[PDB]
């Protein structure tokens, strides 16, 4: 909240790999001290963030939205096809301690896999959450889905595409 | 009570520079199986190696890779790689071993270095020969004394009788039609055995525009995957191939000797001597290691008589730096230091304590040096003799660099920083040249840098090859008179053993390796175990068994009579039978081998190690202490007794024969120039009496148009019991290695199978049949229509769908899958604990856990990353197309057999080359009687045999 | 509840591991190793030196889409603390008192490309030897790839030609 | 646990200076001592046609 | 009957949970809701086993409850005991002998074995089924729902003999099971054996008359192969030995009788092995051929099972009784109204 909604820096500052690889980076210290070498270090919030980068241990972060590990995410695809984030997190840009906005279901990724046209979007995948659904969201889902190749159902249903 | 634990996540705290996290990164280096390196394309996963592929501007991978280079994963992340510089077997540091290493060097300094000796393997790396060319330069009395049991002596010395210079001998085996192999296994892994199997098998790769097919003549003792390739394969004694080699120039018209032979040789030799003199220039004559050097200076002599020399065959410089007889420098070693001579002795690898002759008992006169040395990479049998165990860094995690068969001299990289410790040969030559510290980075550039510059270095560290250097061509003369004043020594005595490498275990440097110990022996599929191989006549005539071995022999009208007798021949295997040779006592179970040459026993080097980690700790029976070093191959005379004491020998097919079914289709190359659908037609007429099967089917199954359909080739004409496709689709997948127990059962674990058939008359010089078996991923599939939870289903791409999460484990699927390709993990068979095996699996595909069923996915994580590539270049140029190029999937068993028999595409797209092959008449599909409509495809084995030995 | 293979034995991108020291599944970068068909053969491309000085030059000609896709990377790197038409002035600048430098003074514009690209790779600024000092812009050489680095030059420059 | 009722925030946010920027990146205007603003994509499409040095 | 069908019910139904590994996902082979959206296959024969086993189990266990209310109300009406009278009470319901109930009892009885007769003859159909499906060449026999429906009933009726011969001696019901009991009972053991050895011609049959390979190497594999034993076992145990029940005074003989039975159990079992394991060692690709050697284990859940299956049996002999109370006073009835008519 304090970061994208605030200060505004883009997730793909942070998260540098969100539309290159099915890992969204997950920012290293020297990401943080960019800015905290100089936006008040010698502060108590920052202790961990400045035990790294000069031992070379990782600040240890918890996964919020974690899968079962033989269910192959990929976040580039996603990204390039015309969904964007607070499609699948929420609102991240307004958290102050991230939730998860929903359990990871074969229902929820299967009806977006069934019914793309309800949460495409005009590209702008990781434009801020100021975004809104506008109202033809069939009409314009469905020019958005035949515009960018989305596929058939039958085809994005099948379980080698995520299971393998 | 919470779905998962938490799933802490570790970044970086500096970034790696140039790699996205998430995306596999591919790095050129080189890996050597007896120094010759071969090019590797070696996969960086985050940073660590996880998947070996081939370079494919490498000499010696032309795109593929032998299996020991596809197990260098597994050898890396072994857990009982050496960690700690051991002293006496008390660990120490670096520091220690230096100083004490200086107090040595000033030790002998003094005088000019006559106690200091070294012992290497073949050294073709020029970083490595430089820097023991100064240590030889600061110590004059000090020699090099290299060695390696699967050594290359007798190419060396045959080139040293022939052309009075050492040379060596490259095979254009693209630009021949006769090809003869007397003894030689270029199509078993070695010095350059993949540019070798490229060659042979794209001149064996037949379609209807091809006009010529080469012919191979091999003339061998132990059957090897050169033997099952060839059109004839003549089982002769390896005794004898040197009188063959000298009736093949007698026949000829060089300078050679009369022989005589059985006549089924004398036949085979006078069509051999035909074929040769009609393709003069366009034929091969090639020698194996195992024969003398009088074989290899007939050799030379023969292909300069027959035009061969600068077209076919090209003399080059050495690639090995200084040549020697590597055995006659090993008796100079052992003989010195039974004189008390030796003061230092340095051993980098080789494990000389285990691979010794055993005539020699280099263990008693290793006590006698007071002072030893060894880079081990492994605490090994010698580092437990030896002082002073120094750890030595893995290929995939050292600096260095490494010479091919034609040297090229590729620069070895590290994929990671060395894991346990680490100090490669560069470090340690340069720690005894007498400067601490010195890293292998800064060492191979200094070597590499000023040599071809700085930027052609940055070129030879991105490509594989280093552009400018390569073993230039040379044409010596030929001394037809010494190579004639030679006795060429003549066959016979009794009983004689073979020795050979073991093909999955080389010298026994793998033996720790855990794919390759499970990964079944070609032509045996002998797992985790050492055995005797015997010709049926041969256990008959010697172990005293109650059959005949003539009844093996008919037509096709007692056929299936032969088969079963052959069958009741088995259940003898494992037989424990006791040799005497010159000395040694071995006493090794015994496994027939149709194939065998009579009175003649193959020993495998490589097993009866004692000083491996827990794989391969005690496996197999050592053939080594029973080995002569006046004669290291072969030898005549053999006591084959019988003992009693039935030894549980483990094989992956139990039976041998194909029993009478349409299985391997084998067809003549006349007949299919002058129709390719012939080998169908005889197929069909004889189970049918319609040249053309008309198999209707009930179920409808889904069309494909549009769609891109992906389908695999096989060709069954190139394909040679290679076996490092097993490995590969092994190292790719995570398929976990099982025990002896569980081949035992019958549970290998293993997607793709090789199924070696023996199928042919006589039944004691049979035709041999490897072939490859996966998942034939059925569009009509028996195996998805009785999984009742729906967890092998299929998808639009018409691929089998194996999903291991749903698998509740009936096993129906199993029953019903007719060519039984699917796997069970009966047992936790994935390595659940040791940490080093878990850095080895490819995190693209799931580890399974006990109780789901394993096939061939047709290698599903790269088909979906490059779906998910050309989607993602689709929605980024905005052609809403997504249009998958052919060369965007190349499956890890495709990507690394070295004869390109597996091929693998779209085959809706006629373009591609599997829907080219696939259009071919001799394409098959397996059991088609099965409405299965497989997508894995078979050409038939189109031979090209001689007028003179089948017509 | 069953949990077969949901958190796997196999090593993800950033799973912990406990058999390496500082506690990354991740290796950092060997050096002096590149990938398969990537060199440093060109000074010019991967450094902004070719005799040492700066250049006021690129490797590669400038087309509209590289330019479009420095203005990407110039959005999402570089200005934040730094402005969307480059004048230094945003909201990373007013809270913690960074002060970055605006593109449009004279000193930048007279300054050469190749200065820009060093300093996207290596940051500016190092404590002194004597007296102490510290480092302002930290580098951002493991974010963006130098092609893109020059791309954002190309950004800088247009960003320069946009406001003078 | 229901959904989180995110705080809401207060201050100045970066929108302020990211929406002026945005103004004054198109649009035309003047400055301190600059002739004009040359709008981007069109200040974009003049410093390719000028073209940057190459090499 | 119905309670040694109940506890082979239970012994069986074990087996598809047990042969999983991993069997805690069971219920994903029954159609339940999830979040993943996904159902069984239902074109799988072991899709239909799951159903066809829980119908089964629930229609003999319906069949059981209702064919014992009345013997619970004669039970509660002399139990004795306070307490005993209410357990078998909420047991009988308070079933109330009557008219208008005996209506709906003889009824719904007749009518549910109208429902229970087609039943069990699909059910071990299905059992068939998860064979007979299969693309394997001893498997995919199209005589195998009769046959192993014929096979059941065989393998069942020398249970019965097995089993109620002791009730008949030990426990003093000579005059409720007479000799003619057995006498009839050997007689339809004979009908199913003569149904089961015609299966056996029509599997030698099928691996004759076909040009097939892979049915003819069925027919030697059988024959002569490897695990040939079970076959030469199975031609002497269900068909050799079945040919001594024709005569009346063999069906008569009490011992000859128990032991003949105990023979069908045992080549029934053996007649299972040929059919399944047998015909899985040897298949269309010989590289795909191995020996099946079961370990300790098998037999040690094979003994278990037989534990199960006589402790649930030794339970109902104690609480509950072994005879229909009721049935009996009618066939009583019967057979003095019979002795009346004449
Ligand atoms: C995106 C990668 C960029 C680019 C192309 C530039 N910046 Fe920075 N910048 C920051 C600060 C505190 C200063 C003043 C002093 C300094 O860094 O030492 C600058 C100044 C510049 C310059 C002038 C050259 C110099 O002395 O450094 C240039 C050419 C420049 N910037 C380009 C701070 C930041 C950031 C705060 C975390 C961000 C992000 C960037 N800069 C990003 C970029
Ligand atoms: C600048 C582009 C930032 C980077 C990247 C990160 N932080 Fe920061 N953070 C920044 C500012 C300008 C502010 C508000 C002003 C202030 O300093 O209070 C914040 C706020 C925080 C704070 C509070 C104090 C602070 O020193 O900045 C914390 C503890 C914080 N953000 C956490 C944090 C972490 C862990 C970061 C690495 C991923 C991180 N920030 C990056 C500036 C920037
Ligand atoms: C809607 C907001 C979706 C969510 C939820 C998920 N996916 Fe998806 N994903 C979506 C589309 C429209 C596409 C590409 C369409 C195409 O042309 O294929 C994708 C892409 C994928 C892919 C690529 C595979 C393929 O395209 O063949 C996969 C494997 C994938 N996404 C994985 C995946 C998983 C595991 C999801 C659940 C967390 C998931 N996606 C959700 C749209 C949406
Ligand atoms: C991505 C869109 C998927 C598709 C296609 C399929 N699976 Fe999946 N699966 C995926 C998710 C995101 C989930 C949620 C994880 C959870 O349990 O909530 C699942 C779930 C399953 C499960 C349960 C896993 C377990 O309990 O061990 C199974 C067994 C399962 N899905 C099966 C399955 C099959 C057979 C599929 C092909 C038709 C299939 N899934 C496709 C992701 C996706
Ligand atoms: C739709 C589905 C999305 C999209 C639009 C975004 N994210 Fe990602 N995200 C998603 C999942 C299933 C997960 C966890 C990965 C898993 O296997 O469970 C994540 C997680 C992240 C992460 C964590 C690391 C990872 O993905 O492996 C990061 C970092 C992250 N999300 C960033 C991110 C950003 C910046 C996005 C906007 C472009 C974004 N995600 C979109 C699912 C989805
Ligand atoms: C410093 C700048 C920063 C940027 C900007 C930023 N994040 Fe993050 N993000 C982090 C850090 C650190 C983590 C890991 C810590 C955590 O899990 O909260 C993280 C992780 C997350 C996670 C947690 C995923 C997981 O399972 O751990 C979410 C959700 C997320 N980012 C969404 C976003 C989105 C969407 C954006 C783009 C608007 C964004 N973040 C922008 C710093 C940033
Ligand atoms: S399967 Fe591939 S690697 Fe193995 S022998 Fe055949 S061609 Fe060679
Ligand atoms: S045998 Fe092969 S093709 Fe047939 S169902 Fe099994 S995996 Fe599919
Ligand atoms: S039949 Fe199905 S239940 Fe599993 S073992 Fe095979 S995928
Ligand atoms: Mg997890």
């Amino acid at each position: 909240q304090l970061h994208v909604n605030v200060v505004g820096i883009d997730c793909r500052y942070c998260h540098t790999s969100v539309d290159q690889s099915y890992f969204a980076n997950i920012p290293a210290t020297e990401t943080c001290m960019t800015c905290h070498s100089q936006i008040k270090t010698y502060s108590p919030l920052l202790e961990k963030v400045r035990e790294s980068y000069a031992t070379g241990k990782p600040i240890e972060w918890v996964k919020v939205y974690d899968l079962p590990n033989f269910v192959y995410f990929n976040h580039s695809i996603h990204v390039n096809k015309g969904i964007g984030c607070s499609t699948c997190h929420g609102q991240v840009n307004n958290m102050p301690v991230v939730w998860q906005q929903q359990a990871l279901y074969m229902g929820w990724c299967l009806n977006c896999h069934r019914n793309p046209e309800l949460y495409v979007r005009p590209r702008e995948e990781v434009y801020n959450m100021d975004y809104v659904p506008p109202s033809n969201q069939l009409e314009i889902g469905r020019q958005l889905v035949a515009e960018y190749g989305i596929m058939p159902p039958d085809q994005l249903t099948n379980c080698y595409v995520c299971h393998r | 009570c919470t779905y998962q634990p938490r799933q802490y996540i570790a970044p970086f705290d500096r970034q790696p520079e140039g790699r996205v996290p998430g995306i596999p990164q591919y790095f050129a280096s080189t890996l050597t199986l007896g120094g010759y390196g071969t090019g590797v394309l070696v996969r960086s996963n985050e940073g660590r190696p996880t998947k070996v592929e081939g370079n494919p501007r490498h000499p010696a991978s032309l795109g593929g890779t032998d299996l020991f280079a596809q197990a260098e994963i597994l050898t890396m992340y072994d857990p009982d790689r050496s960690t700690t510089v051991l002293r006496q077997g008390v660990p120490s540091t670096w520091a220690e071993f230096t100083t004490t290493l200086g107090n040595a060097l000033t030790a002998a300094r003094a005088t000019q270095g006559a106690g200091v000796r070294l012992l290497t393997t073949t050294i073709t790396s020029p970083s490595l020969a430089a820097q023991i060319e100064q240590f030889l330069q600061a110590y004059p009395q000090a020699r090099w004394y290299q060695y390696e049991p699967i050594n290359r002596d007798n190419v060396v010395a045959g080139a040293r009788l022939a052309f009075g210079r050492d040379v060596t001998t490259r095979y254009d085996l693209s630009a021949a039609q006769v090809v003869v192999s007397l003894d030689a296994d270029f199509l078993a892994p070695g010095p350059g055995f993949v540019a070798y199997a490229r060659a042979f098998a794209e001149r064996r790769k037949v379609r209807k525009d091809s006009t010529t097919m080469n012919r191979l003549y091999v003339v061998e003792a132990s059957p090897s995957t050169t033997g099952t390739a060839a059109d004839h394969r003549l089982p002769l004694r390896a005794d004898a191939i040197a009188a063959f080699t000298g009736a093949l120039a007698n026949e000829l018209g060089v300078g050679g000797a009369p022989a005589t032979l059985s006549p089924k040789a004398e036949e085979f030799l006078r069509a051999i001597a035909r074929d040769l003199e009609e393709h003069r220039g366009q034929s091969v004559v090639i020698a194996g290691d195992q024969q003398p050097p009088i074989v290899h200076a007939l050799a030379h002599l023969i292909n300069a008589e027959l035009g061969n020399v600068g077209q076919t065959v090209f003399y080059h410089e050495p690639v090995e730096a200084r040549p020697t007889n590597q055995t006659e420098e090993l008796v100079a070693l052992v003989s010195e230091m039974a004189a008390g001579r030796v003061e230092t002795l340095i051993m980098i690898g080789g494990n000389p304590v285990y691979n010794a002759p055993g005539d020699l008992r280099f263990a008693d006169r290793m006590a006698s040096v007071p002072l030893t040395i060894h880079l081990s990479q492994f605490v090994d049998e010698t580092s437990a003799r030896a002082t002073w165990h120094i750890p030595q860094a893995h290929p995939l995690e050292s600096w260095g660099d490494a010479r091919a068969f034609d040297g090229t001299a590729s620069i070895v990289q590290p994929l990671i920083e060395p894991l346990y410790g680490g100090k490669t040969a560069n470090e340690l030559l340069a720690a005894m040249l007498g400067q601490p510290e010195a890293e292998s980075y800064d060492l191979v550039r200094s070597f590499w840098l000023e040599q071809i510059g700085e930027t052609g270095w940055q070129v030879a560290l991105a490509n594989g090859v280093i552009a400018e250097t390569v073993a230039p061509v040379i044409e010596p003369t030929l001394n037809e008179g010494a190579i004639r004043a030679t006795p060429i020594p003549q066959p016979g005595d009794g009983v004689e053993i073979v020795f050979r490498p073991d093909p999955s275990l080389f010298d026994g440097f793998y033996a720790n390796n855990g794919w390759l110990q499970e990964l079944p022996r070609p032509l045996t599929k002998l797992v985790w175990d050492n055995a005797a191989l015997m010709s049926p006549r041969t256990a008959i005539k010697l172990l005293g068994l109650p059959f005949n071995a003539d009844r093996l022999i008919g037509t096709e009208a007692d056929d299936r009579e032969r088969q079963q007798y052959l069958e009741q021949l088995s259940k003898v295997n494992g037989t424990i039978a006791r040799i005497e040779y010159r000395g040694g006592i071995i006493e090794i179970p015994i496994w027939l081998l149709p194939g065998h040459a009579e009175d003649s026993i193959t020993l495998n080097l490589g097993y009866g190690r004692t000083h491996a980690g827990r794989v391969g700790n005690n496996v197999g029976i050592d053939v080594y202490p029973i080995r002569t070093s006046d004669s290291p191959w072969f030898g005549a005379g053999a006591r084959v007794t019988n003992t009693g004491r039935t030894y549980l020998l483990v094989s992956t097919q139990d039976h041998w024969t194909l029993e009478g079914r349409d299985i391997y289709r084998v067809g003549e190359f006349k007949k299919f120039k002058e129709d390719p659908k012939y080998i169908a037609k005889e197929v069909y007429q004889e189970e049918y009496g319609r040249e053309t099967p008309n198999y209707q089917s009930l179920q409808p199954g889904d069309d494909y148009t549009g769609r891109n359909a992906w389908g695999m080739t096989i060709n069954l004409n190139a394909c040679i019991g290679c076996n490092a496709c097993v490995v590969a689709c092994q190292a790719e997948n995570n398929i976990a290695v099982v025990g002896k127990d569980q081949v035992s059962r019958g549970r290998e674990m293993h997607w793709i199978r090789i199924d070696r058939y023996f199928a042919g008359e006589d039944l004691d010089n049979p035709s041999i049949y490897m072939m490859p078996v996966n998942c034939m991923q059925c569009e009509k599939a028996p195996c998805e229509v009785v999984c009742p939870v729906a967890a092998t289903v299929h998808d639009y791409e018409g691929l089998n769908n194996m999903v291991y999460n749903r698998c509740v484990g009936t096993k129906y699927c199993s029953n019903n899958c007719p060519y039984k390709v699917r796997r069970f993990n009966f047992l936790q068979y994935s390595d659940t604990t040791t940490e080093t095996f878990k850095l080895a699996f490819n995190p693209d595909v799931t580890v399974r856990i006990r109780g789901v069923m394993e096939k061939c996915t047709y290698c599903v994580q790269r088909i979906s990353g490059a779906r998910i590539a050309a989607k993602r270049a689709a929605v980024q140029a905005g052609q809403s197309s997504y249009v998958i190029s052919d060369g965007a999937i190349q499956t890890a068993c495709e990507q690394a057999c070295p004869t390109g028999a597996i091929v693998f595409g779209d085959i809706n797209d006629s373009n591609s080359r599997v829907a080219k092959w696939k259009a071919e008449g001799h394409n098959y599909g397996l059991l088609g009687f099965l409405n299965t409509v497989p997508r894995t495809t078979y050409l038939a084995r189109v031979r090209n045999p001689s007028e003179e030995l089948e017509k | 509840c069953h949990q077969d293979m949901y958190d796997q034995q196999k090593y993800t991108t950033y799973e912990p591991s406990s058999f390496f020291a500082d506690g990354r599944s991740s290796r950092p970068n060997v050096p002096g190793t590149t990938p398969f068909e990537v060199v440093k053969t060109d000074e010019f491309l991967y450094t902004g030196l070719i005799d040492g000085q700066e250049v006021d030059a690129m490797p590669f000609p400038v087309t509209k889409d590289l330019l479009l896709r420095g203005q990407l990377k110039y959005n999402i790197y570089c200005a934040v603390c730094h402005g969307e038409a480059g004048y230094g002035a945003s909201m990373v600048a007013e809270r913690g008192g960074i002060v970055p430098a605006n593109f449009h003074q004279q000193r930048l514009r007279e300054a050469p490309l190749s200065h820009f690209f060093v300093v996207i790779t290596n940051g500016v600024y190092r404590g002194d030897p004597e007296n102490g000092g510290y480092q302002s812009m930290y580098g951002y050489a493991s974010r963006i790839t130098p092609e893109d680095r020059w791309a954002i030059a190309a950004y800088i420059r247009a960003l320069q030609l946009s406001q003078n | 646990p229901f959904t989180p009722q995110p705080a809401p925030v207060t201050g100045n946010t970066y929108r302020t200076y990211v929406n002026d920027a945005r103004t004054l990146l198109n649009s035309y205007g003047y400055t301190m001592e600059g002739k004009v603003h040359i709008p981007i994509d069109r200040a974009m499409d003049l410093i390719v046609e000028r073209g940057l040095p190459v090499r | 009957a119905e309670a040694m069908t109940l506890f082979a019910v239970a012994c069986a139904g074990l087996y598809p949970i047990l042969h999983l590994g991993r069997p805690w996902l069971f219920y994903w082979l029954i159609p339940y809701p999830n979040t993943h959206g996904m159902w069984p296959q239902f074109r799988s024969a072991l899709a239909w086993d799951v159903f066809a086993i829980s119908t089964y189990a629930t229609v003999s266990l319906v069949f059981w409850l209702v064919g014992l209310i009345p013997d619970f109300a004669t039970l509660r009406d002399r139990a004795k005991n306070i307490w005993v009278k209410r357990l078998y009470g909420i047991a009988a319901l308070g079933w109330r002998g009557s008219a208008r109930h005996w209506h709906r009892y003889e009824m719904a009885s007749i009518l549910l074995a109208g429902l229970s007769t087609p039943l069990v003859v699909s059910v071990h159909s299905i059992i068939s089924l998860d064979f007979a499906i299969s693309q394997v060449p001893g498997w995919q026999v199209t005589v195998f729902p009769p046959y192993f429906v014929a096979g059941a009933v065989f393998a069942g009726f020398a249970m019965v003999l097995l089993l109620m011969i002791p009730v008949r001696t030990f426990y003093g019901f000579e005059n409720y099971i007479t000799l003619h009991h057995l006498d009839v009972m050997a007689k339809v053991m004979l009908t199913t054996g003569m149904i089961v050895v015609y299966g056996y011609f029509m599997e030698v049959f099928a691996s004759l008359y076909s040009g097939n390979e892979f049915e003819e190497y069925l027919l030697y594999n059988r024959l002569f192969g490897p695990s040939s034993w079970a076959y030469w076992g199975l031609l002497f145990c269900n068909a050799v030995a079945i040919q001594p029940l024709w005569f009346k005074k063999v069906r008569q003989n009490i011992p000859a009788l128990l032991i003949i039975s105990l023979i069908v159990s045992v080549g029934m079992w053996l007649e299972r092995y040929v059919i399944i394991v047998i015909s899985l060692e040897r298949d269309f690709l010989p590289s795909s051929w191995d020996i099946y050697i079961p370990t300790i284990w098998d037999w040690s859940l094979y003994i278990g099972t037989f534990g199960l299956f006589f402790t649930l049996l030794f339970l109902f002999i104690r609480v509950l009784p072994m005879i229909n109370i009721f049935e009996m006073r009618l066939f009583l009835y019967q057979e003095t109204e019979k002795a009346k008519q004449r």
